[PDB]
DNA sequence: CTCTGAATCTCTTCCCGCGCGCCGTAGGAC
DNA sequence: GTCCTATCGATCTTCGGAAGAGATTCAGAG
């Protein structure tokens, strides 16, 4: 290919093959002319070593280059490395009908929805437009249809809202680890220019919104569309294929909203009345007569499906929270009480909305997730829930329990002192003093931030749990655990040198308080240490994923039963004394490998090859069985591929 | 205290305690400095391009028997300054030009030349130049050259554990790298056995060199070992016995005499052991023979009678050969001491492996292993072992190799030459054999005192030493071959060598960085910027966590915050603020002389090692202001180890709190609250922060600014004291004072303002100016502020009035939302310049020509189009839209459309045309525009400095005969000989006379060349004819997708443009601009920016009391009653301000520049505590929680709790959504393979991993795939017919085969493979 | 005298996208 | 100047990779 100007870019087999060509002619010339057996010998020995840089390049003794030593790369060079065809263009190759952009966070998308700019969906669906404006006979062809849409005329404008109407498009965040990266949504136009994206599903892509790129691709043909609506559309991916956890867990703001909203405090406006029904309740909060947290009496009303599945109703008496009895309008018509009487937490919460899926379905489940993050934001932005200097609290007891703790140290240098101790035992000492130092300032940190609170009730002090910003943040989970507040309000405690020895004198400073120069400087060593796992060990999980992926590429599920007999028993594993996980987690979503045996003797409980789902599992954990065999992918007799009754349940 | 005029009009509230008692070094002399020491000319020649030359020069022809010597060279000035090179675009560099003296001697006479020719300093080669700002200016892009690090030349030891065989034991090998020579590496076998290796080759044995240093194995065995003797007088074989050699070892044998025995066999030996033997006089013991027998012997001892080797050196001994030799009549017999846990037999171990013999042997091995293929001779092998480590050529160790050289062989002397000597060597061995004995210990790589720092200076001077090494290699020859008459010196050399390296460093080295010139923070931290990669050193993807991590030497050297997290952590380094560079370039630090009990203020620069060596008092400690630590004990460093030591045990102390910080975290306030992750990202982001249309200032900042806006380069400051006469936005001109005013000099200094410029990243740097007519200013003062300054201090953007809550979710977790308000204000609107070039070439089928008579163009996108074919200035255009009218021969429409997308004014067009081809009509008329602006200007120049010459000559005439009649009788220029006695004023007047007729003829001279040089025709290099560049400026606003940031690694894209209706107010009915998220503050540690929004909620209050007191007519004194108190509130601060003299003029003007809140400063780790903000808080009517009560503008209601709202300072990162949205339909397809094209620059699509392909197959979806990998982009005939049912509506596909595969097939069937498609 | 040990040789390998931005045959003979 | 041929066919291409795996040598080993 020639460059800017009257000069052709180099090739690099181009000169290899000139390479060899020459020396040919010259042999052939050569032997035409007959030359001494020595001049011969060489030039064939030339053309030998000028055919191997042609063919592989480097495997000589040394590579040839016509430039500043980069060596040329020969034919086998094409063929293989991480640039080469197989990995570079046949696995994968770049494709039409694709852009990106920067995402940010629109709240109102539904779940199965996302937001694209109008200028993108002009240019990913112009064909499609051009198939309308034949269609509508608004254009003569191609060649008026490009221009008609050049002139962003406001009738070309309809015919996108009418063409984008049901077509999926597939967004992919970069990299795409696991297969929830890549989903399908429905698109809406927006102004702008960034990707809305729905809060709910951040979580799958793992997308902070400080400026993450995403990649949109429209599928094209109509088993395209079908594809990915019925596989890779966002309500079709609630549960993760790894384990039964759903991947819609709710986001850090929606949760605090949600604890906000439920809890309830001692003494607030409005308590204890009677509320006739949950609407009433919302109306008292919008009047202004009520406190979100108040403690109120409201006649709730729900219903139970039956063994056979149709819903029982019954309304009682409950004592209860203003905003829980509000909440309440928004859970659907299948679930007790109980799960909405609770402080909601990132862990309360997310059971809640697994069990809709348990009893409602994927559909009630869906439109319930959405609302319950529309009523989170809501709330959550009605709380106002700031954070200040303020908040951080320092025990005042804390100067004590350095200004003992320090002494006692001393106390282990004397001994040094007076060659009453040795040097390693000196050592391990004042690290385990300071542990425990640092142990009693987190433990007095932690009370006082749960003590600061202290209200009266019609009469005399009384306590409750604290409504400052940071524990509420900490305890409903959204973020920052106890070891972030510890290290903002106790102290940040020992370090690791690089080389992982425990410093001797801890950062007793937290970062409310000034660290001093050293105190920071010490820090470093463990943030840059951090910060280098990090960059270099995405690079080897990346290389074990694909390894994995290399080696499994060939198995799928081609036959419904191998008919075999064996398997694998499950125990609970126990190590190290008690155990450390269940028997349940194991043997769920498995078939059984044999007859399971009642406890004791010559009584069968479970049949041969039934899939044991929660329902058998809770049976099983009624009894006291322990070691179940089960059928196993491994030792399914199917040759060139597995059978469907060992892999069992499908997680997701 | 005295203010500055530039700091008399902001007088910033300072919290800092400590006095600064060293101010902060120029930033950039790092580079400068470096370059300064390259390019002076120096008597000891070293440290520059005459010790470049020295290296080379003198060159003779052993043959010839004639040499050329260098003499000296002198720099031609530049023939472009900065400003034209960059503009034309070629590089700014200087001539070089060397005396060169071709001395000829004469065969069958001594030395004494026949003719000796010295060349008139021969032209060598052309040489870049440091800019005063420290940048080079390359190819019109400006480079900026990183100091690299890497390993000091010396020896160093060093050993593992597990990483060799894993057994426990650790090898211990040794290095010896020269500054430019062969390395020579000598290690430890698994058992025991010493070699040796060069450039890390085969392995030889150590003893070899020895052998190559003519050493006999008695000569090594005496250097290497101790003897002990046995004598066969008194008795038979008794031994000389050394008390001190028994101790701890179980005396496993009989030794006994002169009556008490000392120790029986099978028992230890003890101190009081050795006193009672050293009273026994134990010269001769008895000891039985076969502890005699197990010695092994130290010399050769022949048979005295025969001549026969009896016994020869390393010779194990035993009884018969004791006996025989005894017998023979060698009665003294010498042992080798080989006390296991002492003296190891190692040198006897590599004796058994040896396999040579002696020299020739020596020399015959190690010419077999260095140089397979080639035969050994002896007077060839001495020619490869003397250049290996002791010819100049090929080994010589630098001046500060040769100085830790001799500090690791604890040397007395450090003055060494560079080449090698037999003692250095076995010195070297001795120590690597005291190491393995257990003696010493190994050193560490990653320790700032074995790294060493170099800089442009000596690089350039690398690549220059090699260019004159090739150059010598040919002239050498040329001058062996030359018939030496005719030549002349000249002839001999030519520049392209020395050109051609000196050109490749500067511009593709891995070194020459292309300047990131997004604000002068960026400039700065990238001139200071220290790599630990390029040639020489290692490399991103061959380092791991041993170099990465921090190092506790680092501490007031090195950043610890500033690395450039991902792929390349810990191995780019920001140097730290105080530090310098030693003279044989460490680095070292200032700290402050401690004598005895009190800091005295003496600074002493310590070293990376000397630190080691003393107590270093932290810079936190207090002190009783007499220098006394206020502290009876305090916390020290001593050898990386820091803990509590007593009062006036310390020896030194820092100078100052910022000096373990660099620039770039400097900058940052409250950098003790944030978690140092969070740090590393703001220091990081600060620089990346584009520079605003209306930047103004920080609220709360440390001031560093008003160094880092000064020492950027990016400012105009005024070079000497003056009053200002005139500024029109582009040129301010100074009447510098009479006291600083040169005799004969204008005494008037003008500063032409650089306007709107393009920078490398496509933003404008225009200065603009903000001292006033008339207003005094000092040498030092800022002028004209740049970009991103404002009033002499750095302001990267904007305080918006920000609040942190939840509000509907539209700040989730990084995003951010923005009221209107704040998008009228055109806070964050910034200018992008963008330069698009259309060239055009004389082609092989004719010249190409630039017309407005295009083919096949209608006159619609002519309109923007002149006469000549190009756009008019000024004229908005859009994507699409032609803006030259180029042609081309044989005709073609191909002329430059606006690129899709962007949009704007353009406001600048530079034609440059090759002569020979006629010049197109708009290109005349530019040229003439540049023509009378030159021709003005110089006038302008000319006429006003004739004006203040022609009033200082009347001035000169008020005295000495003043004649007002005979004065403005005649015009001012006949004053040839006007009255004034015969006194020195008419001399003076002579002498400006003089002055004058210079003045004509320079205006003159300087007016013709610079017309030559415009109207020159324009060097268009390749092939061809002219060129016309456009510059388009887009006024780019902030919306949705677009990235801002904090200083405390707070970053998000703003996710929605709230209307002002939608924002929560506060009950004084005031709108937040800015929403941001709460629960990303805990999660993060980023507690500061907190604090400092507290602060600056405070520091605008300030602001809101002195407005009123500024709108309400308040009467000066109660207003500057108000002022001192917001200034003389807090602790013991070190700033104390009395407004009392600034005579209430100065005081209005500080208040106007006041008005807009009280800029405060708060030091890094000297700054405000929580009491004084507090206290701040409270001056105002401000509350003093910090937390307000918002109402929601939707709802009038009010927020259940208060929030916190202030005054944070946000950034606009560089990094803006409309760079990078982009999709693809239809466009260009590559063609080796028809994929389409990647990029945005081109019309390409997204890359389709193997990780999407792992996702698709994971669910079902193999139509999906079919699709993606066949029709989208590989299969040719089907993606034109997927095109058409698209169209026609019919949406199916018909897949084929993809291309690509196919050609896979080709690169295969290319080689003896035959691969081919099956039916069945 | 080789056999069946180690030990010492060379070769292969190292996350995904995305943007900037430069920089890109050479010396010698008619 | 053009256009040519050839490619360290008198150097020293970098020493700041690790490892992991074979393949290839050697070594007492009977
Ligand atoms: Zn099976």
């Amino acid at each position: 290919v020639p460059l800017d100007g009257g000069r052709f870019a180099t090739s690099d087999l181009n000169d290899l093959y000139r390479r060899v060509i020459n020396r040919n002619n010259r042999l052939k010339r050569l032997l035409d002319l007959a030359a001494p057996d020595i001049i011969v010998r060489n030039e064939k020995r030339m053309l030998q070593e000028a055919v191997d840089a042609l063919l592989d390049n480097g495997r000589r003794g040394r590579a040839i280059t016509g430039s500043n030593k980069r060596p040329l790369k020969s034919l086998a060079d094409m063929i293989k490395g991480k640039q080469g065809r197989f990995r570079q263009n046949l696995l994968g190759k770049r494709v039409d009908y694709s852009g990106r952009s920067v995402i940010t966070v629109g709240p109102y998308l539904r779940l199965h929805q996302c937001g694209l700019p109008k200028k993108m969906a002009l240019e990913l669906f112009k064909p499609f437009i051009y198939g309308k404006l034949e269609l509508r006979g608004l254009a003569t062809t191609i060649k008026a249809a490009k221009k008609m849409v050049e002139r962003e005329e406001a009738v070309v404008w309809d015919i996108l809202d009418e063409v984008i109407r049901e077509h999926p498009v597939l967004l992919n965040r970069a990299p795409t680890l696991h297969r929830l990266g890549i989903q399908a949504f429905e698109p809406v136009l927006i102004e702008g220019k960034a990707i809305q994206l729905h809060p709910l599903v951040c979580a799958a892509y793992n997308a902070d919104f400080d400026g993450d790129q995403m990649a949109v691709h429209v599928p094209l043909t109509l088993e395209a569309q079908l594809e990915a609506r019925a596989l890779m559309m966002s309500t079709n991916n609630i549960l993760s294929p790894a384990n039964g956890e759903p991947i819609i867990v709710p986001s850090q703001d929606v949760v605090l909203g949600l604890y906000y909203m439920t809890r309830d405090c001692v003494n607030a406006k409005g308590e204890g009345m009677v509320l006739t029904g949950p609407k009433e309740a919302e109306r008292l909060y919008r009047s202004g007569l009520a406190s979100l947290h108040a403690r109120v009496k409201v006649r709730i009303t729900e219903y139970e499906k039956d063994a056979n599945g149709e819903l029982v109703a019954k309304t009682s008496l409950k004592d209860t929270t203003v905003g829980r009895a509000i909440l309440w309008m928004i859970v659907p018509k299948g679930l007790p009480y109980s799960i909405v009487n609770q402080a909601l937490g990132k862990k309360a919460i997310s059971k809640m909305l697994n069990t809709c899926y348990r009893i409602l379905g994927l559909k009630p489940t869906v439109i319930f997730a959405d609302q319950i993050m529309y009523t989170g934001f809501a709330y959550a932005a009605r709380s106002g829930a700031s954070v200040g200097i303020d908040d951080m609290v320092i025990p005042e007891k804390k100067h004590e329990i350095i200004s003992e703790a320090e002494a006692e140290v001393a106390e282990i240098q004397e001994q040094f002192q007076s060659g009453l101790v040795t040097a390693g035992e000196r050592y391990n000492k004042v690290i385990d003093i300071w542990a425990a130092a640092n142990d009693r300032v987190s433990k007095a940190m932690m009370d006082n931030l749960q003590t600061e609170t202290v209200i009266n009730r019609d009469g005399q002090e009384e306590k409750q749990v604290s409504f400052n910003s940071i524990y509420m943040m900490a305890d409903s989970g959204a973020r920052g655990s106890a070891a972030q507040i510890r290290q903002l309000a106790g102290m940040r405690g020992l370090m690791a040198k690089p080389d992982g020895s425990i410093i001797e004198t801890p950062i007793t400073a937290n970062f409310r308080e000034g660290l001093n120069v050293l105190q920071y400087f010490i820090s470093t060593h463990g943030a840059r240490k951090g910060l280098a796992d990090t960059a270099l060990k995405t690079a080897n999980s990346g290389y074990l994923t694909r390894r994995l992926v290399d080696v499994a590429q060939d198995l799928v599920v081609t036959e419904d039963d191998c008919g075999t007999h064996e398997g694998i028993m499950m125990t609970p594993v126990i190590e190290g004394g008690d155990v450390k996980e269940p028997l349940r987690d194991r043997v769920l979503g498995r078939v059984t490998a044999e007859d399971v045996l009642k406890p004791g003797t010559a009584d069968i409980l479970v049949p041969r090859n039934t899939l044991l789902h929660e329902q058998w599992c809770d049976l099983l954990e009624e009894n006291s069985v322990d070691a179940v065999k089960v059928r196993s992918v491994v030792s399914c007799d199917t040759d060139f591929g597995v059978c469907a009754h060992c892999y069992g349940r499908d997680l997701a | 205290m005295v203010y500055s005029y530039t700091e008399k009009k902001r007088i910033r509230k300072d919290f800092g305690k400590r006095p600064q008692v060293l101010d902060v070094p120029y930033l950039l002399s790092i580079q400068l400095d470096s370059f300064q020491k390259f390019i002076e000319q120096d008597p000891e020649g070293q440290y520059g391009l005459e010790a470049a030359f020295r290296s080379v020069f003198p060159i003779q022809s052993y043959s010839g028997n004639s040499e050329l010597q260098y003499v000296s060279y002198r720099l031609g000035e530049p023939v472009f300054d900065v400003q034209e090179c960059q503009i034309r675009g070629v590089t700014y560099s200087a001539p070089l030009r060397v005396k060169l003296r071709l001395v000829i001697y004469e065969r069958e006479a001594p030395e004494g030349t026949v003719k000796d020719i010295k060349e008139q300093e021969v032209y060598m080669g052309e040489i870049p130049l440091m800019t005063d700002n420290g940048t080079f200016v390359i190819n019109g892009t400006e480079r900026v050259i990183v100091s690299q690090l890497h390993r000091s030349p010396g020896v160093f030891f060093d050993s593992d554990k597990g990483k060799t065989h894993s057994s426990g034991k650790v090898l211990y090998n040794a290095r010896i790298i020269p500054y430019r020579g062969s390395w020579l590496d000598f290690e430890f076998d698994p058992k025991d056995n010493l070699f040796v290796r060069i450039d890390r080759r085969r392995k030889l044995p150590a003893t070899i060199i020895l052998r190559a240093l003519n050493y006999t194995t008695e000569q090594i065995l005496d250097l290497f070992f101790e003897k002990v003797i046995f004598e066969i007088r008194d008795n038979k074989l008794q031994m000389e016995l050394v008390p001190e050699r028994l101790r701890g070892e179980t005396a496993s044998f009989d030794i006994e005499a002169n009556g008490k025995v000392y120790v029986e066999k099978g028992r230890r030996i003890t101190a009081r052991h050795i006193r009672q033997l050293e009273k026994d006089d134990v010269k001769l013991i008895e000891v039985p023979v076969e502890y005699i027998a197990g010695k092994v012997v130290a010399k050769d001892y022949i048979d005295e009678s025969t001549g026969e080797l009896i016994c020869a050196a390393n010779m194990e001994l035993s009884l018969d050969l004791l006996a025989k030799l005894s017998q023979s009549g060698h009665k003294r017999i010498e042992t080798l001491f080989t006390n296991d846990l002492d003296h190891g037999p190692y040198i006897s171990e590599t004796l058994r492996v040896d396999p040579t013999n002696d020299r020739l042997s020596a020399l015959v091995e190690i010419y077999r292993m260095m140089r397979p293929g080639e035969p050994p001779t002896r007077e060839a092998a001495e020619s490869l072992f003397e250049n290996l480590f002791f010819s100049e050529d090929r080994y010589d160790l630098s001046a500060v190799g040769r100085m830790k050289f001799n500090r690791s062989l604890l040397r007395e002397e450090i003055e060494g030459s560079g080449i090698l000597s037999k003692d250095d060597i076995i010195d070297v061995m001795k120590k690597l054999i005291d190491i393995r004995n257990g003696k010493g210990e190994v050193d560490d790589i990653d320790h700032l005192g074995n790294r060493r720092i170099r800089s442009v200076g000596e690089m350039a001077e690398n690549q220059f030493r090699v260019g004159l090494v090739r150059v010598e290699r040919a002239v050498k020859e040329r001058l062996s071959l030359g018939d030496l008459d005719t030549l002349m010196p000249q002839d001999m050399i030519n520049a392209k060598p020395i050109s051609a390296a000196v050109k490749e460093f500067f511009g593709s080295s891995q070194l020459s960085q292309f300047m990131d010139q997004n604000n002068p923070l960026s400039e700065i931290t990238h001139k200071r910027r220290i790599s630990a990669l390029g040639p020489g050193g290692l490399t991103r993807e061959r380092a791991g966590f041993e170099v990465r991590d921090v190092h506790p030497t680092h501490y007031g050297r090195v950043c610890p915050i500033e690395t450039p997290e991902g792929p390349n952590i810990g191995l780019i380094n920001s140097l730290s603020v105080y530090a310098q560079t030693n003279e044989y370039g460490f680095l070292e630090t200032p700290y402050r002389k401690v004598t005895d009990g009190v800091v005295t203020d003496e600074i002493h620069y310590l070293s990376a090692i000397e630190e080691g060596n003393y107590v270093i008092a932290q810079a936190n400690s207090n002190l009783d202001e007499e220098g006394h630590f206020v502290e009876d004990l305090v916390t020290c460093r001593s050898k990386g180890e820091s803990s509590l030591f007593s009062r006036d045990q310390v020896d030194y102390m820092d100078v100052s709190t910022q000096q373990v910080v660099s620039v770039g975290a400097s900058l940052i306030p409250f950098l003790e609250h944030d978690d140092a992750n969070r740090a590393l990202m703001g220091a990081n982001m600060q620089r990346q922060a584009v520079p605003t249309l209306r930047a103004d200032k920080p609220l709360v900042g440390t001031g560093m600014e008003r160094a880092v806006a000064v020492d950027s380069g990016v400012t105009a400051v005024a070079k000497r004291g003056g009053v200002v006469q005139y500024v029109d936005a582009s040129r301010i001109v100074i009447k510098v004072n009479e006291d600083e005013m040169y005799p004969g000099e204008a005494g008037i200094d003008i500063y032409n303002l650089t306007k709107y410029t393009r920078s490398n990243q496509n933003t404008c740097i225009n200065q603009m100016p903000c001292v006033s007519l008339g207003e005094p200013v000092e040498r030092g003062d800022v002028l004209a502020d740049g970009p991103s300054t404002d009033l002499g201090e750095l302001a990267l953007g904007q305080n918006m009035r920000v609040a942190f809550m939840p509000w509907n979710g539209y700040n989730f977790e990084d995003s951010i939302l923005v009221s209107e308000r704040v998008v009228q204000e055109d806070r964050f609107t910034t200018i992008h310049i963008q330069e698009l070039a259309c060239v055009s070439r004389d082609t092989k089928l004719g010249p190409e020509e630039i017309t407005a008579d295009i083919p096949n163009v209608g006159e619609a996108a002519l309109s923007k189009l002149d006469e000549s074919g190009i756009v008019y200035i000024g004229a908005e255009v859009t994507g699409g839209d032609i803006l030259v009218g180029k042609v081309t021969p044989k005709v073609k429409d191909s002329s430059l459309r606006v690129p899709n997308g962007v949009s704007g004014t353009v406001i600048d067009v530079q034609v440059f045309t090759r002569d020979g081809v006629e010049k197109d009509k708009r290109a005349l008329e530019i040229e003439e525009m540049q023509l009378k602006q030159a021709k003005k200007d110089l006038s302008e120049e000319l006429q006003i400095l004739e004006a203040g010459l022609f009033s200082r000559i009347r001035a000169v005439l008020v005295a000495g005969g003043v004649e007002a009649e005979k004065l403005d009788k005649l015009p001012r220029d006949r004053w040839l000989e006007l009255g004034l006695t015969d006194e020195e004023k008419q001399n003076q007047l002579e002498q400006l006379a003089e002055q004058y007729d210079e003045l004509k003829h320079e205006f003159e001279k300087k007016l013709e060349a610079k017309r030559r040089k415009i109207t020159q025709g324009d060097d268009l290099a390749p092939g061809v004819l002219k060129i016309v560049k456009v510059y388009l400026a887009v006024k780019r606003r902030i919306q949705p997708g677009d990235k801002m940031a904090g200083r405390h690694g707070n970053k998000g894209v703003i996710s929605k443009i709230n209307p002002i209706e939608d924002m929560p107010y506060d009950e004084n009915g005031t709108p937040v601009d800015i929403v941001l998220n709460p629960l990303g503050v805990p999660s993060r540690m980023n507690i500061g920016q907190i604090l400092e929004t507290h602060l600056g909620m405070a520091a605008k209050g300030i602001g809101d009391k002195i407005n009123a007191m500024l709108k309400q007519q308040q009467e000066v004194a109660k207003l500057r009653e108000f002022i001192q108190r917001a200034y003389d509130l807090g602790a013991d601060v070190r700033q104390k301000v009395d407004l009392s003299t600034f005579s209430d003029e100065e005081v209005m003007r500080l208040a106007e520049n006041l008005r807009k809140g009280m800029p405060i400063a708060t030091p890094v780790f000297d700054g405000a505590k929580e009491a004084e903000i507090k206290e701040l808080l409270k001056l105002g009517d401000l509350p003093t929680s910090g937390q307000i009560r918002l109402y929601d503008g939707r709802t009038g209601e009010q927020f259940e709790r208060p929030v916190t709202v202030g005054y944070m300072y946000m950034l606009k990162l560089n990094h803006l959504v409309d760079d990078k949205m982009h999709a693809r339909s239809t466009g260009s397809y590559s063609l080796v393979t028809q994929q389409p094209l990647g990029g945005k620059a081109q019309f390409g699509g997204q890359r389709f991993g193997e990780m999407e392909v792992w996702a698709l197959e994971a669910y079902g979806a193999a139509y999906t795939l079919q699709e993606m990998l066949t029709v989208k982009s590989d299969d040719v005939n089907g993606r034109t017919k997927m095109y058409k049912n698209i169209v026609d509506g019919n949406h199916q596909m018909e897949p084929g085969m993809p291309e690509s595969f196919n050609v896979l097939l080709k690169e295969i069937r290319s080689l003896g493979i035959n691969i081919e498609l099956e039916d069945e």
